[PDB]
């Protein structure tokens, strides 16, 4: 990510998750020493989804269409 | 009676984030999202903060329908 | 600890805790301006626990032999 340290601001008009990581050693699953911490923010009509991004950002692809159910 | 959806070796956190042995519930609604026992991860490691807050989210979504944004 | 900042990231195969050390004055308790907040890791059978630390650790000495009962 060419800087020693990253920082990731995703909010919206009521919400507000910022994130830095959090750089060390774990142990090796399939032979990866590293982590990914997976975060979720939801956005209602009329607002509007800003992502701040220095670095370190596993960037998403698009929205999921939450709904209510059974 | 109600859209039963087979683990077959993946969680709704993999199926949600597209595990590659996990592509084929892409897009895919349910009722009942059964998670197996056997069930794994074959993809890079992580760790979701909230994973139980997470899981009911989806779970109560009950959708995994995705539109790609640009 | 002969840094400006410590980071200790005490992680295993199915978690990670990651905290940073907090500078600054506090009331005193039996003359101590300083605190220490004390964190727990649970190691299953089959985990390794990883303790990769930089300054301001306050290393365990052990397993504590957790069971479940009445
Ligand atoms: C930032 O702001 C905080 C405010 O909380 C300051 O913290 C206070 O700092 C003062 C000054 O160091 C502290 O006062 C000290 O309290 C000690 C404990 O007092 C108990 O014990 C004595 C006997 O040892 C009893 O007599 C007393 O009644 C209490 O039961 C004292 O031992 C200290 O005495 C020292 O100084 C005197 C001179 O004043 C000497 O004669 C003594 O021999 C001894 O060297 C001292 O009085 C206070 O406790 C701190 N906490 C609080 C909650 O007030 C920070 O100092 C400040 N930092 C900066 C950089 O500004
Ligand atoms: C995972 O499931 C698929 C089909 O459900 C199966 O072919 C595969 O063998 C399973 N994986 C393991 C390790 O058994």
């Amino acid at each position: 990510y060419a800087q020693s340290s990253g920082r990731i601001t995703v909010s919206t008009k009521r919400s507000q998750q910022a994130v830095i990581p959090n750089i060390g050693y774990r142990p090796r699953i399939r032979n990866i020493p590293s982590r990914i911490s997976i975060y979720w923010t939801i956005v209602k009509p009329g607002d509007i989804l800003l992502i701040n991004s220095t670095g370190n950002l596993i960037a998403p692809r698009g929205y999921f269409k939450i709904r209510s159910g059974k | 009676p109600h859209q039963i959806l087979d683990g077959e070796n993946c969680t709704l956190i993999d199926a949600l984030l597209g595990d590659p042995q996990c592509d084929g519930f892409q897009n895919k609604k349910w009722d009942l999202f059964v998670e197996r026992s056997k069930a794994y991860s074959n993809c890079y490691p992580y760790d979701v903060p909230d994973y139980a807050s997470l899981r009911s989210l989806v779970a109560s979504s009950g959708t995994l329908e995705f539109n790609n944004e640009s």
